C-alpha cells in the first residue's frame, strides 16, 4: 500500500491510443499515426502531471477483418499478410499504397499473418535531447518543440485481391516502460479544447455550494 | 545586509531556494564573470485595490538591459541561472497578501481557440503585462487569455504553490528571495525563442486601508543572473 | 466570415449507388470542417468532425475528404434512413459559420 | 532621510564617472554605479567619490513613491553631509579669493 | 613563424627594442587583457616612383579601430606601449630603400608662420598623411609644412636616425619589427589630446624598376598595443 503510488505503478499502463480500418483495393485505404500521448484526455493528463519524461516505448497491435460484400461465385481466401512501417524522425513518407517510401531499408517494419499472437514491438528514447517535453515556452509556431518527436506509423495489406474486399481494423496499444519525472506541475482543471497547443475557456475553481457555514 | 556586485549595490536584512539545488557551472564554453553579475532592477508597479496580478516572462526581461543585453545577439546559445528579490514597502497600517511563483516551462492559453498568441502579448521589455479579473471575449485574434482564477494556464490558480514560493503577508512579511537553478532539457538551448520560467505575482486577499493613508503600494522586482556562460568563439 | 458554399442544395438518386456532397469555402480552412445531417422531423446530429473521421456510432458507409477550400462527402450504399439535409460547418475563425442545406430525394 | 519614522520609500544614488553625460532617465542611471537606498531600512547611504583638480554628476533619482499612513505629513527633507575619506594630496599653497581689502581696518 | 593574439594571427620569419628597455605595467588603475591585444593591420600604402613619404600619429589611428577604439572614449587616462611590422614585399627585379622611424613628441610645423596646423591636417584616422616634395606656400592658412627633407620639423632629415629605426633595402632585407616602450614626462596622460608617437616612412633611394614590372610596391603596417591599462573605475 506503500509502493502502489509510486511512478511505475503509476505510468506502467498499456492504453489504446488510436484506431482505424483500412480496405485494400481501394486506392485509398492504408492507415497512417503520428506517435503523441496528446489524444486521448485520460492518458495526456497523468502525462502532464510533470514537465520533463523520459521513457521507452512499447506497442502491440490488435488487427482483425472482415469481408465486405463482393458480386458472388465462391469466395475462397488464404490467410492475409499485414505490414506495420515505422518511419523514425526524418524520414521518407509513403504518399499512396504503392510507393517507394515502403522499401527503403532504414524504416524497420513488421510482417504478420492472421491468426498468431499479436505483433509487438518497442522503440527505445529517441530524441536528441535528454526528455521529453511535455510543456514548451516558446517557438521552433507557438509551443511546438520539434525536438520530441517519436516517429510516424503506417499500415497495409501485402497481400492482392482478387474475388472479395476485405476491410481491416487496428487497435493500438502503448505503454511508457522505465519512467523517469521531473519537475512536478498541477494538474489540469479546465477540459482539453485541442490537441496541439494548450487553449482551454475559464472554468470555475470547484462545485459549488449555499452558505459557507 | 547590504550587499554589493560590481557596481551596484541592495541592502536587504529567509531564503527559499529551486529545487533544494545551488546554481553551480556545466565546443568549448567559455563564460562572462566581470561584465554580467549585477542586479538589474525593474520599475516598479503600484499594487492598488483593483489590480490583479502582474507577470515577466524571465530571459527576455533582461534583454535590453545593457551589457548583459548586449550580449544577446553576440551568442547563439548559453545557459543562466537566476537570483530574485521582491519586496513591497507598506506600512502598519495597510493589509493584504501576495504569491510571488516561480513556473518553468509556462505556456500560456489564447483567447481564440485555434490561434496561439502573438510575440507582443507574451513578454514587454521590462514591463509587467499584467491579468485580468474577466475573460477575455473570442472575439480577440490573437491575445493571452487572462482570467486570473486560472493563471492563464488552465489550471487551479490555488494549486500554483507546487512550484518554488514565497508568501508575502504585510501583517507579518516584508519581502521574498528566490534562488532558481537552470532547468531544461537540453544543457544549451536558443535563447531567442525559449522563456525557460516565469515570475507571477498575485495578490490574493486584496489591498486595503483608511482613508488618508496612501492608495497604493509599489513592488521592487530586482534579479541577479548566477551562473552566465555561453557557448561561442 | 467564410461563406461556405454547397452550390447544389438538392441531389437525387436511386438506393445502392455512390453519391457526392460538396462544399466549397471562401478561404483555407485547414482541414477542420464537420458534417451534420438533419432528419426531417427536426433531430440534428453529428456525423464527421475532421475531414475524414467519423463519430462513434455512425456506420462506415460515410466518409469525407478535402484539402485547402474544396471538400466533399461520400455515401457509397445510399439507405432508405439517409434522406435527410446536410450541412458544413469550419472551425477555424470565428462567428462559426454554416453552410447551406443540401436535400436528397429518390430519382424514380 | 529627516522624515517621519512611519514613512517607507526607495532612491537611487548615481555617479557618472568623467566621460559619461548625465543620465537623463532612471533606466540609464540605472545602468552606471549606482545604490539603492531603502529609506524604511536604514536613514544614511553613503556614496564614495573621486574628486580631482565633464567632471561628474552626483544625480539622485524616486525609484519608488513616498508610502504614509494615515494622519502623517508626507512632505519630508533630507540632508547631506562632505568629508574626505582617504588623505588628500596638496601642493603648492596660495591664498585665497573669498577674502579681500581695500582699506586698513582700523 | 605564425603569431598569433586573440583572434587575429600573422606570420612572420631581427627586432629594434625601444631604448634597451621592454614595455613593462606601471586612484587603482585596472587593465584589459582579452579585449584588446590583437594585431590591428591599417590599409596598404602604394609605393611609386613619384611617392615622398608617409607618417602616421600613433594613438590616432587606433582610435575607431574597433575594441580598443571603443575604450577610447571610455576612458579619461591611460597608458600603453606598441609593437609594429612593416613589411613591402617586391619582386628581385625592383630596387629601393625605405626609412621606418618612430619619433617621439613629433611636432610639426605649420606652412603660416603665425597660426598652428588644424586637426585634420595631423593625422586622419587609419590614413596615411603623405610628404611632398616641395614647399607648401604660406598663403595656405593652417596646413602643415610637408617638406620631406626637413621631415617636417625643421630638422635634417639625414639625422633621423637618432630614433630607433630600421633600414628596409629591397636588395637583402624584407620587412621591420619595432617595439616602442611608453615613453612621456608624467606616467598617464591625456589622451584625446596628445600623440606621443608618430611613425613616418621615407624612401631615401626611391623605387625603379624595367618596363613590364609591377609599377607599385604595397606597404603593410600592422601595429599591436601592450601594456595596455587605464585609469577608470
Amino acid at each position: 500500500s506503500r509502493s502502489e503510488s509510486s511512478i511505475e505503478n503509476f505510468l506502467c499502463r498499456s492504453a489504446c491510443v488510436y484506431y482505424a480500418t483500412y480496405t485494400n483495393n481501394s486506392k485509398k485505404g492504408f492507415a497512417e499515426w503520428v506517435i503523441n500521448t496528446r489524444q486521448v484526455a485520460q492518458l495526456r493528463r497523468k502525462l502532464e502531471l510533470f514537465t520533463y519524461l523520459r521513457f521507452d516505448l512499447e506497442l502491440t497491435f490488435v488487427i482483425t477483418s472482415a469481408q465486405q460484400p463482393s458480386t458472388a461465385s465462391s469466395v475462397d481466401a488464404p490467410v492475409q499478410t499485414h505490414q506495420i512501417m515505422y518511419v523514425p524522425p526524418g524520414g521518407p513518407v509513403p504518399t499512396k499504397v504503392k510507393d517507394y517510401a515502403w522499401q527503403t531499408s532504414t524504416n524497420p517494419s513488421v510482417f504478420w499473418t492472421e491468426g498468431n499472437a499479436p505483433p509487438r514491438m518497442s522503440i527505445p528514447f529517441i530524441s536528441i535531447g535528454n526528455a521529453y517535453s511535455c510543456f514548451y515556452d516558446g517557438w521552433t509556431v507557438y509551443g511546438i518543440n520539434t525536438l520530441n518527436n517519436m516517429g510516424t506509423l503506417y499500415m497495409r495489406h501485402v497481400n492482392e485481391a482478387g474475388q472479395g474486399p476485405i476491410k481491416s481494423t487496428v487497435r493500438i496499444y502503448f505503454k511508457p516502460k522505465h519512467v523517469k519525472a521531473w519537475v512536478p506541475r498541477p494538474p489540469r482543471l479546465c477540459q482539453y479544447e485541442k490537441q496541439k497547443n494548450v487553449n482551454f475557456s475559464p472554468i470555475g475553481v470547484t462545485t459549488s455550494r449555499t452558505d459557507i457555514i | 545586509r547590504s550587499i554589493t556586485l560590481g557596481n551596484s549595490t541592495i541592502t536587504t536584512q529567509n531564503v527559499v531556494v529551486g529545487y533544494g539545488v545551488w546554481p553551480e557551472y556545466l565546443d568549448q564554453p567559455t563564460q562572462p564573470d566581470v561584465a554580467t553579475c549585477r542586479f538589474y532592477t525593474l520599475e516598479s508597479v503600484q499594487w492598488m485595490k483593483n489590480s490583479a496580478g502582474w507577470w515577466w516572462k524571465l530571459p527576455d526581461a533582461l534583454s535590453q538591459m545593457g551589457l548583459f543585453g548586449q550580449n544577446m545577439q553576440y551568442h547563439y546559445l548559453g545557459r543562466t541561472g537566476y537570483t530574485i528579490h521582491v519586496q513591497c514597502n507598506a506600512s502598519k497600517f495597510h493589509q493584504g497578501c501576495l504569491l510571488v511563483v516561480c513556473v518553468p516551462e509556462a505556456e500560456m492559453g489564447c483567447s481564440n481557440l485555434n490561434n496561439t498568441p502573438e510575440f507582443s502579448e507574451l513578454s514587454g521589455g521590462d514591463s509587467a503585462r499584467m491579468f485580468t479579473d474577466t475573460q477575455v471575449g473570442e472575439s480577440n485574434a490573437k491575445k493571452v487569455q487572462t482570467a486570473v482564477w486560472n493563471a492563464g494556464m488552465g489550471v487551479g490558480v490555488g494549486n500554483l504553490t507546487i512550484f518554488p514560493h514565497q508568501w508575502i503577508n504585510l501583517r507579518t512579511n516584508n519581502s521574498a528571495t528566490l534562488v532558481m537553478p537552470y532547468i531544461n532539457s537540453v544543457p544549451m538551448d536558443n535563447m531567442f525563442r525559449h522563456n525557460n520560467l516565469t515570475l507571477m505575482i498575485i495578490p490574493f486577499v486584496p489591498l486595503n486601508y483608511s482613508e488618508g493613508s496612501s492608495p497604493y503600494v509599489p513592488i521592487t522586482v530586482t534579479i541577479a543572473p548566477m551562473c552566465a556562460e555561453y557557448n561561442g568563439l | 466570415d467564410i461563406q461556405m458554399t454547397q452550390t447544389k442544395s438538392s441531389l437525387s438518386a436511386s438506393l445502392g449507388d455512390r453519391v457526392t456532397i460538396s462544399c466549397r469555402a471562401s478561404q483555407d480552412i485547414s482541414n477542420y470542417l464537420n458534417w451534420y445531417q438533419q432528419k426531417p422531423d427536426g433531430s440534428v446530429k453529428l456525423l464527421i468532425y475532421y475531414t475524414s473521421t467519423l463519430h462513434s456510432g455512425v456506420p462506415s458507409r460515410f466518409s469525407g475528404s478535402g484539402s485547402g477550400t474544396d471538400y466533399s462527402l461520400t455515401i457509397n450504399s445510399l439507405e432508405q434512413e439517409d434522406i435527410a439535409t446536410y450541412f458544413c460547418q469550419q472551425g477555424n475563425t470565428f462567428p462559426f459559420t454554416f453552410g447551406g442545406g443540401t436535400k436528397l430525394e429518390i430519382r424514380r | 532621510f529627516c522624515g517621519s519614522a512611519m514613512a517607507t520609500g526607495k532612491f537611487l544614488l548615481a555617479y557618472s564617472p568623467p566621460g559619461a553625460g548625465v543620465p537623463k532617465n532612471r533606466k540609464d542611471a540605472m545602468l552606471g554605479t549606482h545604490v539603492i537606498w531603502d529609506v524604511g531600512l536604514q536613514s544614511s547611504c553613503v556614496l564614495c567619490v573621486p574628486w580631482i583638480s565633464a567632471a561628474g554628476y552626483v544625480t539622485c533619482w524616486y525609484q519608488t513613491n513616498i508610502v504614509v499612513p494615515a494622519d502623517v505629513q508626507s512632505s519630508c527633507d533630507i540632508l547631506c553631509f562632505v568629508s574626505a575619506c582617504n588623505d588628500f594630496s596638496v601642493r603648492m599653497l596660495k591664498d585665497t579669493p573669498f577674502i579681500r581689502q581695500d582699506t586698513f581696518y582700523q
